[PDB]
C-alpha cells in the first residue's frame, strides 16, 4: 500500500498535468520485421540466462558452469548463424 | 480499502480479457491486453510474489506487445457488435460477482467458497532464502535436460523466422 | 568562463541533493531516532513481527530493552 | 590479415577461449565447492546418539567432527 | 476450490471464446491466443506459489518462453500473408476452397 | 472424522522472554555455546515427531534456561553490553561488522569475569 | 532452404516425437508437442504460392489453438491432485478437454476441417510427414492415459469420423483430399478400439503408417494432382498400375489382402466384449469408404482412358527419381495377411 | 527459542479458537463441535484463517498480506 | 506408445522435477509433503486399480490438504452463523482481544 | 509523513528537468562559444520557468491515444526513482534492476503509442524506426547489468551499494561498463543515436536521463557509507552524478547522428559478440577466483 500509493500519486499528479496542458485552450519493409523477431528470440534467451546469479551458489558448480556455457554459446551460434546467412543486411 | 484487494484485482483483470475480447481495432486490444498483464502481474506479486511476475514483467509486458504493436503498424489500419457484446461480458461479470457476495457457493462445474479469502496462505515460516526465488535458481543444477531441448528450440525457431521469411 | 554557470548548477545540485536528505531526516523522525527496518525475507518479517509484539506499544523502536527480565 | 579485418572478433574469440579453456584447470575450484558447501542454510539437525560410532561429536567446541578453518587460515 | 481461481478460469473461457469467434483481422485473433497464455501463466503460477511446491517452479518461465515462440512464428505466418496481399482479413483466405 | 485435543489454557503459562529482537540478535553466540546443550532435545523431539503438543515440555525447559540466562547477563557484567546491542539496533538490517569495537569489549567482559 | 538445414529440421521433428514418446513429465510433452508444430511449418511453403501460405496459417492456428487446450488440461489437472506423472487423470473435466485437445490435434470429425484444406495445397513431402508423424506421435499420448478416459468422446468422436471421413470423398476428385478422408476412415478405426486393447491400436498404427508411405512414394512416381494424371500415368508405365491396383485395393482392405489385418483382429477384440452393434456399424461405413478407391481403380487401373501425345516424347527417358522405400513397403504392406500372429510382436 | 514461542502461541490461538467455535454454534443441529476434517490424527498445520478469524480487518491485513506489500 | 529410455539409461533425468518427496534444491518440504509420501506409499506397487480399492481414504486426505475446501466450507458455516447471531443481538463482541 | 516522502520524490525532479535545461544550454553555449541565457532573469533562471509557463500558455490522435502517450510517459517518468539507494531509497525493492528493464520497455510503449496516434506515414515510419532502435539497445543493457550485478550476488541493489565501498566497480569491469554507458546514450534518445504536448513528452526524456545518469552513478561507483550521517555520502553521490551529467553534455555537443543502418550493424555485429565474451567470462570466472558473491 505504500508503493500502490506511490503509484497512484503519480498517476494523479501526471494526470492533473495533463488537464491543465490541456484545459488552459479550452507498404512496409521486409528488414523492419527481422528486427523484432531476433529482438523476441535473443530476448528470451535474456529471460532464461538472467536468474543465474541467483542460482551461482549450488554444489553441482561443474554442472552449472557446463550448461551456462551452452546456453551463451547457443546465444553466440543463433547470432553466428544470421551473421553468416546475412540475417540483418540493409 | 479493505481486506479483499486480490478479488478486487481478479475482477479488473476479467475486465481487461473481456476489452480485449470484444474484438477492437487492434491496437485498442493491444492496450487492454497491456492493462490486463499488468494487474495479473499485481495479484501474483501480491501472493507473494518476490519474482516471477516482475520477471516475465520484462518479457510479456516488455517482450510481446512491441512486437504486436510493431507488426500492427507496419501491416494495416463505433460498431454496435463490439459494444454490445462489452456490455454482455460485462454484465456477465456484474452478475457473477453478485452470486458471489449475496450466496455462499457459486458452481461452474466446481465448487467455489463464495467469499474473499486471504486462505490459504503460509503461516509465517522462515523462509529466509524466497523460496520461489530459489525455485527459479534451480534449472542450473538439476535441470540439465530442459534447458537444453528450450534452448535447442530457440535455435530452431530462429532459423525457421528467418526461412519462413525468406532465407535467404 | 564557467563563472556564470555555476549559479544554476548549485541550484540544481541542491535541488537533486533535497529528496534523499529529506528521506533520511524523515527515517529518523518517524523511527524515534532508530533506522527504518528492512525485511527482504520472512524471518527478518518474524522477527520484527514479535518485535512489535513483544513493545506493547504496536510500535517496535521502543525495544523495551532488559527491563522485563524479572 | 586475421587481425585487421576484424579485430572485436579476435579478441571476443580470444577472451572467450580463455573463458571455455580457464574453468579446466585452476587451484580454486575444489575451494570455490568447499565454500559454497560449507555454509548452512538449514538447520544441521539433533539426532539420536549412537550405536556406539566414533564420531558426532556431542558439544560444539568439541573438536572431533568436520569443520571449516582456512577462512581464517586463507 | 477458492475465490480467485473461478475468476481466473471465465477469463480464460472468456479468452478462449475470444480467440474461436473472430470478425476481421487475424491480428486479434493471435492477440486473445497471446491473452490465453497469460492465464495459463497467472493460473499455474499461483498454484505453484499455494502449494509451497518449489521444486517445479519451471513451469511458468519455460511455459510462457516457448508460447512465446509460439507467437513468434504467428507473426511471421501473418506478415506472411500480409505481404502477399494488401491487409490481413480473414477474407483472401477464401481461395484453397474446401 | 476424529476430533482433535489440545491441552488447555492451564497447560500454556509459561513465563516467557519478553525482551526484543535486536538484542537477541546481539547475545547470540554466546548464549549458542552457554545454554543450547539441552534445547537440541527440544530439536530432537520437533523433527522425530512433527506434533506441537507433544513436545512442549522441552519446550517450556528451554524456556526458563534462556530466561536464567538473561539474568545472569542483566546482574553482572556488562552495563556497556546495554549500549553494544542498542549501538547494534539502529544499523538497519543488522551486521556484526559495523559495530565491532563494542563486541570486543563486551568479549573481554566476559572472558575477564565470567 | 539448405540440405543442411532440412537435416536439422527433420531431425527437431524426430526430436519432438522421440520426446513426447520418451518422458514421464506432462511439461516435456506440451514442448514436444509443440517444438513438432514449429519445426514442421517449414517443411510446408517448400514452394512460395499462397496455397502453402493459405494452408500453414490454417493449420498453425488450429494446432496452436490445441496445444493451449492441452496445457488447459495439463493446469487443471494439478489444480486437483498435484504431481507431474504422466498417468491417469484426476477429473472427468480434465480428460475431457485432454480428448478434445487430441481431437483438434490429430483430426476427428468435429475438428475436421483443417485437415482437407491443409492438406491440399501443399507439396506431398509435407503431406507424408504431416500425416505419418503427426498421427504417430499423439496416440502415444492416448496409450498412456487410457485408464481415465471417458468412453462416449472416444465413442463419439471415433464413429463420427469415420462416417465424415467417409461421405467426404464422393465428390473429391483430387487426390490429396481423398488421401485425407482415407486419414480420418483410419483415424476412427485406430482411435475407436482404444479402451479395450491397445495393442491393436498401435498395430493398427504402423498399418496405416505402411499403407500411406506406399501411396505417397507412388504418388511420388510422377508428381499427380487428380486421376487424369494417373491415366497418363498408365500410358508411360505399365507397373504402377498394378501397383496402384494392389495397394489401393488394400487401403480398401480385403481379406486376402493385408489392409485387412486391421479390420479383422479389432472386430475380434471388440467382440469379446458385447459391443456388437458398434462394429457391425463400423464395417458399413468401412464398406463405404472403398468406394472412391474403388472409382480411382476403374479410372486408371482397369478401364484406360484416352491420353495425350507427347507422351510419345516421354517413353525416351527414365523416371530416374529414386523411390526411398518403394518395394519392401508395398510387398510388405500388401502381402502380410498369413502374419496376423505378428500382432504380439508389440508388447 | 523463536520455535517454541511460535508453538505455544499457535497453540494458544488454537485453544481460543476451538473454544469459541464450542461457542458460537451452541445450537445448532447436525453439526459435531470439533470436526477435523482430516482421517489421521496428525499435526496439520492450519490455513491462517483458523489462526486468525473474526479478527475484523486490522490484525489479519498487518499479520497476513503486510509483509508482501512491506519492504 | 511409451518406453523406457528413461530407465535403461539409469539417469533420472527427469524423475526430478516430477513429485515432491524428492530434491528440493535447499531442503525444505512443500505444505503437503507427507500427504503425498503417505498416498504414494499406498499404492506403490500395487496394480492401479485394487489401488482405487484401497487407497481412497488417503487420496482424499490429499486433496482436503491441498485444497482445503471443506475446511473452507466448515469455515464459511462458521462466519455467517456468526454474522446472524451478530445480527439477532447476541454479545456485541468480544471473541477477540478481550476474552 | 510518507506523503511527504511521496512529494519531496515526485515534485523536485521536476524542477531538476528545468534546471538541467538550464544548464545543458548553458554548458553547451560555452562549449560553442555562446554566454546565454543571461539577459531574461539573473543569470538564467526565470528565463526557464518563463519556458515552462508560456508552452503551458499556448493554443494548440484518437483523444484516448493522443492523451494516453504522454500519460504513460510521464507516470514512467515519476515511478522510476522509486528503488535507487539515495541512501535510504523510498521502496526497499528485493529486486529493482528487473524493475528498470521493465519500465524502460514501457517507455517504448509509449513512443509507439505516440506514433500510431500521429496518423501521417512519413511520421509513422519514423516513429518506427526510433522504436527499433530504441529496442535494439535493451539487450545489450540487460546483458551488462546482469554481468555486473553477478559480481555483487543479488538483485537487491543495497547489497551493491555496500560492495562498492572497497573498489569502484569501474575498474573489474572496465569494457563492459564503457558499453553500458554507450547504450545508455542510445536508449537516452540523444546524440549520437536518433505532436505534442511537448511539455510532457520533453519532461519524461530528461527524467529518463536523470535517472539513467543516476542508475550509472550507483551502479558502478560511490562513496564511503558513514553510520548514522547519510549526508556526506549523497552530497559526493550527487556531485558524481552531476560530473557524468556534465560529461553527457560533453560528448553530446561534438559528434554527428548516426547513419541508422549504421547504428544496426555497429550495435548486432560489434556489441553482440563483445558483451556476450565478456559476459561468459564474468560467468566462468568469478568461480575460478574462490570467489561467488553471497546472495543473504
Ligand atoms: C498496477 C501495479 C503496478 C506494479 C508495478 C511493479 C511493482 C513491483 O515490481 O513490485 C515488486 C515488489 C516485490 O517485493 P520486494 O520488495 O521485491 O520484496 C519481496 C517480498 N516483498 O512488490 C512489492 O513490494 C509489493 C507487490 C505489489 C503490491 C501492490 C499491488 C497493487 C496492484
Amino acid at each position: 500500500m505504500n508503493l500502490m500509493i506511490t503509484l497512484l500519486t503519480n498517476f494523479t499528479l501526471a494526470t492533473l498535468l495533463v488537464t491543465i496542458a490541456f484545459w488552459l485552450p479550452q507498404p512496409f519493409s521486409m528488414k523492419f520485421f527481422l528486427v523484432a523477431i531476433t529482438f523476441l528470440l535473443f530476448d528470451l534467451e535474456i529471460a532464461l540466462l538472467l536468474p543465474l546469479p541467483w542460482a551461482s551458489q549450488t554444489t553441482n558448480l561443474n554442472t552449472m558452469l557446463t550448461m551456462a556455457l551452452l546456453l551463451i554459446f547457443l546465444l553466440a551460434v543463433s547470432l553466428a548463424y544470421e551473421w553468416t546467412q546475412k540475417g540483418l543486411e540493409w | 480499502m479493505m481486506t479483499y484487494i486480490v478479488f478486487i484485482l481478479s475482477i479488473i483483470f476479467v475486465m481487461g480479457f473481456v476489452g480485449f475480447s470484444s474484438k477492437p481495432s487492434p491496437i485498442y486490444g493491444g492496450l487492454g491486453l497491456i492493462v490486463s498483464g499488468g494487474v495479473g502481474c499485481g495479484i501474483v506479486l501480491n501472493f507473494g510474489g518476490s519474482f516471477l511476475g516482475l520477471m516475465v514483467f520484462l518479457i510479456y509486458l516488455g517482450g510481446m506487445m512491441v512486437v504486436f504493436g510493431y507488426t500492427t503498424a507496419m501491416a494495416t489500419e463505433s460498431n454496435k457488435v463490439v459494444l454490445g457484446t462489452f456490455i454482455t461480458g460485462l454484465l456477465m461479470e456484474f452478475l457473477m460477482v453478485y452470486y458471489v457476495l449475496k450466496d455462499k457457493e457459486v458452481e461452474i462445474v466446481f465448487k467455489f467458497n463464495g467469499m474473499g479469502d486471504w486462505v490459504i496462505y503460509d503461516t509465517g515460516d522462515s523462509g529466509f532464502f524466497s523460496e520461489e526465488a530459489m525455485g527459479i535458481a534451480a534449472l542450473y543444477s538439476y535441470g540439465t535436460w530442459l534447458v537444453i531441448v528450450t534452448g535447442w528450440s530457440l535455435l530452431i525457431g530462429v532459423v525457421v523466422i528467418m526461412e519462413i521469411t525468406r532465407g535467404n | 568562463m564557467w563563472f556564470e554557470v555555476l549559479p544554476g548548477i548549485a541550484v540544481m545540485g541542491v535541488c537533486l541533493f533535497i529528496p534523499g536528505m529529506a528521506t533520511a531526516r524523515i527515517h529518523r523522525f518517524s523511527n524515534g531516532g532508530r533506522e527504518k527496518r528492512v525485511a527482504h525475507y520472512s524471518y527478518q518479517w518474524y522477527l520484527m513481527e514479535r518485535d512489535r509484539r513483544v513493545s506493547g506499544v504496536n510500535r517496535y523502536y521502543v525495544s523495551k530493552g532488559l527491563e522485563n527480565i524479572d | 590479415n586475421v587481425w585487421a579485418k576484424e579485430p572485436v572478433l579476435v579478441a571476443s574469440f580470444a577472451i572467450a577461449g580463455l573463458a571455455v579453456i580457464l574453468p579446466t584447470l585452476s587451484p580454486y575450484t575444489k575451494y570455490s565447492l568447499m565454500i559454497n558447501r560449507a555454509t548452512p542454510y538449514n538447520y544441521p539437525v539433533p539426532l539420536r546418539d549412537d550405536g556406539n560410532m566414533p564420531d558426532v561429536p556431542s558439544h560444539p567446541q568439541d573438536p572431533q567432527g568436520p569443520s571449516l578453518e582456512w577462512l581464517k587460515r586463507l | 476450490m477458492s475465490l480467485v481461481y473461478m475468476n481466473i478460469m471465465m477469463a480464460f473461457t472468456v479468452s478462449l471464446t475470444g480467440l474461436l469467434m473472430y470478425r476481421s483481422h487475424l491480428m486479434s485473433s493471435l492477440l486473445c491466443l497471446e491473452g490465453m497464455m497469460l492465464s495459463l501463466f497467472i493460473l499455474a503460477t499461483l498454484m505453484i506459489l499455494n502449494s509451497h511446491f518449489t521444486l517445479a517452479s519451471m513451469m511458468p518461465i519455460i511455459l510462457l518462453v516457448f508460447a512465446a515462440c509460439e507467437a513468434a512464428l504467428g507473426l511471421s505466418l501473418l506478415v506472411m500473408v500480409s505481404n502477399t496481399y494488401g491487409t490481413d482479413y480473414v477474407q483472401n483466405l477464401n481461395l484453397l476452397q474446401c | 472424522p476424529g476430533i482433535v485435543e489440545l491441552p488447555s489454557l492451564e497447560d500454556l503459562k509459561v513465563q516467557e522472554v519478553k525482551v526484543s529482537s535486536s538484542v537477541l540478535k546481539a547475545a547470540a553466540h554466546h548464549y549458542g555455546a552457554q545454554c543450547d546443550k539441552p534445547n537440541k532435545e527440544f530439536m530432537l523431539c520437533r523433527w522425530e515427531e512433527k506434533d506441537p503438543r507433544r513436545c512442549l515440555e522441552e519446550g517450556k525447559l528451554v524456556n526458563q534456561c534462556a530466561l536464567e540466562f538473561f539474568r545472569q547477563i542483566k546482574r553482572h557484567c556488562a552495563e556497556p553490553f546495554t549500549e553494544y546491542w542498542t549501538c547494534i539496533d539502529y544499523s538497519g538490517l543488522q551486521l556484526f561488522r559495523r559495530c565491532r569495537k563494542e563486541q570486543a569489549q563486551f568479549d573481554k567482559c566476559v572472558l575477564d569475569k565470567l | 532452404m539448405n540440405p543442411i538445414i532440412l537435416i536439422i529440421i527433420l531431425m527437431t521433428v524426430m526430436l519432438g516425437t522421440i520426446i513426447v514418446m520418451i518422458s514421464t513429465h506432462w511439461l516435456l510433452i506440451w514442448i514436444g508437442f509443440e517444438m513438432n508444430m514449429l519445426a514442421i511449418i517449414p517443411i510446408m511453403m517448400k514452394k512460395h504460392n499462397p496455397r502453402a501460405t493459405e494452408a500453414s496459417t490454417k493449420y498453425f492456428l488450429t494446432q496452436s489453438t490445441a496445444s493451449m487446450l492441452l496445457m488447459m488440461a495439463i493446469i487443471i489437472n494439478l489444480m486437483f491432485s498435484g504431481q507431474w506423472t504422466v498417468m491417469k487423470l484426476f477429473n472427468p473435466m480434465a480428460s475431457m478437454l485432454m480428448t478434445m485437445a487430441l481431437a483438434m490435434k490429430l483430426g476427428m470429425a468435429p475438428f475436421h476441417f483443417w485437415v482437407p484444406e491443409v492438406t491440399q495445397g501443399i507439396p506431398l513431402s509435407s503431406g507424408l510427414i504431416l500425416l505419418t508423424w503427426q498421427k504417430l506421435a499423439p496416440m502415444s499420448v492416448l496409450y498412456q492415459i487410457l485408464p481415465s478416459i471417458n468412453l462416449d468422446l472416444i465413442l463419439t468422436l471415433s464413429i463420427l469420423s469415420i462416417t465424415i471421413g467417409g461421405w467426404g470423398g464422393l465428390n473429391q476428385t483430387q487426390l490429396r483430399k481423398i488421401m485425407a478422408y482415407s486419414s480420418i476412415a483410419h483415424m476412427g478405426w485406430m482411435t475407436a478400439v482404444l479402451l479395450y486393447n491397445p495393442t491393436m491400436t498401435l498395430l493398427n498404427l504402423i498399418i496405416y503408417i505402411i499403407m500411406t508411405s506406399t501411396m505417397f512414394t507412388l504418388f511420388m512416381a510422377n508428381s499427380t494432382t487428380t486421376t487424369l494424371s494417373l491415366s497418363h500415368t498408365w500410358n508411360k508405365a505399365p507397373i504402377m498400375t498394378i501397383l496402384v491396383l494392389i495397394t489401393l485395393l488394400s487401403m480398401g482392405g480385403l481379406p486376402p489382402l493385408s489392409g485387412f489385418m486391421p479390420k479383422w483382429m479389432i472386430i475380434q477384440e471388440m467382440t469379446k466384449n458385447d459391443s456388437i452393434i458398434l462394429p457391425t456399424l463400423m464395417a458399413i461405413t468401412a464398406l463405404l469408404n472403398l468406394y472412391f478407391y474403388m472409382r480411382l481403380t476403374y479410372s486408371t487401373a482397369l478401364t484406360m482412358f484416352p491420353s495425350t501425345n507427347n507422351m510419345k516424347m516421354k517413353w525416351q527417358f527414365p523416371t530416374t527419381k529414386r523411390m526411398t522405400l518403394l518395394p519392401t513397403m508395398t510387398v510388405l504392406s500388401t502381402m502380410l495377411l498369413p502374419l496376423t500372429p505378428i500382432l504380439s510382436i508389440l508388447e | 527459542l523463536l520455535q517454541a514461542e511460535k508453538d505455544r502461541r499457535v497453540l494458544q490461538m488454537l485453544r481460543e479458537n476451538l473454544e469459541e467455535e464450542a461457542t458460537i454454534m451452541k445450537d445448532v443441529p447436525g453439526w459435531k463441535v470439533g470436526e477435523s476434517v482430516f482421517h489421521t490424527t496428525r499435526w496439520v498445520t492450519p490455513m491462517m484463517g483458523e489462526l486468525y478469524g473474526l479478527r475484523t480487518g486490522e490484525e489479519i491485513l498487518s499479520s497476513t498480506y503486510g509483509f508482501i506489500w512491506y519492504t | 506408445p511409451f518406453f523406457d529410455v528413461q530407465k535403461k539409461l539409469g539417469v533420472d533425468l527427469d524423475h526430478w522435477m516430477t513429485i515432491q518427496s524428492a530434491e528440493q534444491p535447499h531442503r525444505i518440504p512443500a505444505r503437503c509433503h507427507a500427504f503425498e509420501k503417505e498416498w504414494i506409499e499406498c499404492a506403490h506397487g500395487i496394480g492401479s486399480i485394487r489401488a482405487e480399492k484401497e487407497c481412497k481414504i488417503e487420496f482424499e486426505d490429499f486433496r482436503e490438504c491441498l485444497l482445503r475446501q471443506k475446511t473452507m466450507k466448515r469455515l464459511n458455516a462458521i462466519k455467517r452463523q456468526r454474522d446472524k447471531l451478530i445480527k439477532e443481538g447476541k454479545y456485541t463482541p468480544p471473541p477477540h482481544h478481550s476474552g | 509523513m510518507f506523503m511527504i516522502n511521496v512529494l519531496t520524490l515526485i515534485i523536485p525532479i521536476l524542477l531538476a528537468v528545468a534546471f538541467l535545461t538550464l544548464v545543458e544550454r548553458k554548458v553547451l553555449g560555452y562549449m560553442q562559444f555562446r554566454k546565454g541565457p543571461n539577459v531574461v532573469g539573473p543569470y538564467g533562471l526565470l528565463q526557464p520557468i518563463a519556458d515552462a509557463i508560456k508552452l503551458f500558455i499556448k493554443e494548440p490522435s484518437s483523444i484516448s491515444m493522443f492523451i494516453l502517450a504522454p500519460i504513460l510517459a510521464l507516470t514512467l517518468a515519476l515511478t522510476m526513482w522509486i528503488p535507487l539507494p539515495m541512501p535510504y531509497p523510498l521502496i526497499n525493492m528485493n529486486l529493482g534492476v528487473l524493475f528498470m528493464l521493465a519500465m524502460s520497455s514501457l517507455a517504448v510503449y509509449s513512443i509507439l503509442w505516440s506514433g500510431w496516434a500521429s496518423n501521417s506515414k512519413y511520421a509513422l515510419i519514423g516513429a518506427l524506426r526510433a522504436v527499433a532502435q530504441t529496442i535494439s539497445y535493451e539487450v545489450t543493457l540487460a546483458i551488462i547489468l546482469l554481468s555486473v550485478l553477478l559480481m555483487n550476488g543479488s538483485f537487491t541493489l543495497s547489497t551493491l551499494i555496500i560492495t562498492q565501498e572497497q573498489v569502484w566497480l569501474i575498474f573489474p569491469a572496465w569494457p563492459l561498463a564503457m558499453m553500458w554507458f554507450i547504450s545508455t546514450l542510445a536508449e537516452t534518445n540523444r546524440a549520437p543515436f536518433d505532436a505534442g504536448p511537448f511539455a510532457l513528452f520533453f519532461m519524461a526524456e530528461y527524467a529518463n536521463i536523470i535517472m539513467m545518469n543516476i542508475f550509472t552513478t550507483t551502479l558502478f561507483l560511490g562513496a564511503f557509507h558513514n553510520p548514522y550521517m547519510p549526508e556526506l555520502y549523497t552530497i559526493n553521490f550527487t556531485i558524481k552524478s552531476l560530473l557524468l551529467s556534465i560529461t553527457f553534455l560533453w560528448i553530446r555537443a561534438s559528434y554527428p547522428r548516426f547513419r541508422y543502418d549504421q547504428l544496426m550493424h555497429l550495435l548486432w555485429k560489434n556489441f553482440l559478440p563483445l558483451t556476450l565474451a565478456l559476459c561468459m567470462w564474468h560467468v566462468s570466472l568469478p568461480i575460478l577466483l574462490s570467489s561467488i558473491p553471497p546472495q543473504t
